[PDB]
């Protein structure tokens, strides 16, 4: 019964979490889970 | 338990015509009775169509998909002049292939096999419907002369066969029009651009394809408004976050975060550190859906965010559920639209 999305805001991304990787403007990030809800991307 | 065809016609007609109370409950009970019957025959026209692909392809990369079609769609479909005894695809089976060359192979073995299941209408759409649909329907009746004692005699399933673009691009038509929620199906009326983007970037996979060749006017004029349409829609950006947000729902940690009986909202951000970057999904109970979209706004509205999405839960896993590789799909399709926009 609910609205099943609403897009703010996106850009171009991918993620990868077996290689924990991320691709996003033009660089790649490492990924890493800080929490069961939260994760950091560094160069 | 055991409803003639008569009375089956008869329910259908029921429904269609807006009966209420017991008699709804009847006409739903025989429907749903019908709808079983197309379980064995589905199953078995799914095997049939896997030991012939693994004939056409060697290296066994075929993917075959089937589905029983949900009473509550049944209904719906109903109630909107289909009939119910003419119905092609309560039981439907699916192919998906490396290229054209390798779908004509497989239809062509489809239909010259010998057994008791007749393609009562071959239907080529490798030129695009209006939709941008391209692919080759096979309409079968599953013990269609040879009955006798047979409760499965003259049971209609549907055959789809499609490349691998040509079903990117209808995993990304899925995605968008359940996610944005515009009724595209549902509807002739109603989001011209949505519509027309669809359509042309359908006419592309075909032509890429070798399905259905345009000459180069065509192409030509077809980017130019594949680039306009694609700046107005933002559907790169689109398509790539309501995958990436997809992926991030799919995480086991998430998971036993999550209350278990979630039914509501995912609020999935992207903001900068203080080159870093924190992405968070954000669970919502369906009761707090107004606390999620006062917080979706509050993110819209920060400079520091990039990524700001809200999915219902349960519409994420119908998704995957039917696209079992909607990433590999979605990645395809943004990648086919790069190559035609910047041309
Ligand atoms: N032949 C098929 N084989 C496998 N999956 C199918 C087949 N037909 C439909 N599906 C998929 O099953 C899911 C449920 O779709 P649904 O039955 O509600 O509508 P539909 O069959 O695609 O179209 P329509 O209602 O217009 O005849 C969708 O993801 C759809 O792509
Ligand atoms: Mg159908
Ligand atoms: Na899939």
């Amino acid at each position: 019964e609910l609205t099943p999305g609403i897009f703010k805001k996106g850009i171009e991304i991918t993620i990868d979490l077996e290689e924990m990787v991320c691709y996003h403007s033009g660089l790649t990030w490492k990924v890493k889970q800080l929490t069961n809800t939260l994760w950091s991307l560094a160069g | 338990l055991k409803y003639s065809k008569s009375q089956i016609e008869k329910a259908a007609r029921k429904i269609r015509h807006g009966c209420e109370g017991a008699e709804r409950e009847e006409a739903i009970k025989m429907i749903q009775n019908f709808r079983e019957l197309h379980l064995y025959p589905l199953m078995l026209m799914k095997n049939h169509l896997d030991r012939a692909a693994k004939k056409v392809d060697k290296e066994n990369k075929i993917i075959v998909a089937r589905r029983l079609k949900r009473l509550s769609t049944i209904i719906d479909k109903l109630e909107r002049a289909i009939a119910l005894t003419r119905m092609q695809d309560i039981g439907g089976c699916r192919a998906i292939v490396r290229n054209i060359e390798q779908l004509k192979k497989l239809k062509d073995r489809l239909v010259k096999s010998r057994s008791k299941h007749k393609i009562l209408k071959e239907y080529d759409y490798l030129t695009p419907k209006p939709s941008g649909y391209s692919g080759i329907h096979l309409a079968y009746s599953c013990f269609d002369e040879e009955n006798g004692n047979n409760p499965w005699s003259k049971t209609k399933i549907e055959v789809q066969l499609r490349t691998e673009l040509q079903h990117a691009w209808a995993t990304s038509l899925e995605i968008i029009d359940t996610l944005e929620n515009i009724k595209l199906k549902t509807s002739n009326e109603g989001h011209p651009e949505w519509r027309r983007f669809f359509y042309l970037s359908g006419c592309l996979v075909a032509h890429d394809e070798g399905a259905c060749i345009l000459d180069d006017e065509t192409i030509k004029n077809y980017q130019t408004e594949l680039k306009t349409l694609e700046e107005a829609l933002s559907v790169r950006s689109k398509l790539s976050t309501y995958t990436f947000a997809m992926k991030l729902t799919s995480d086991a940690n998430l998971k036993k975060s999550l209350p278990k009986n979630h039914n509501g909202f995912f609020l999935v951000r992207m903001r900068n550190a203080i080159g870093k970057f924190l992405v968070s999904v954000k669970p919502f109970r369906k009761k707090e859906s107004e606390q999620a979209l006062q917080e979706l706004n509050k993110d819209d509205a920060d400079p520091e965010v990039l990524i700001a999405v809200l999915l219902a839960t349960n519409n994420i896993k119908s998704l995957k559920k039917a696209y079992p590789n909607y990433f590999g799909s979605t990645n395809q399709f943004g990648r086919f639209l790069s190559r035609h926009i910047d041309t």
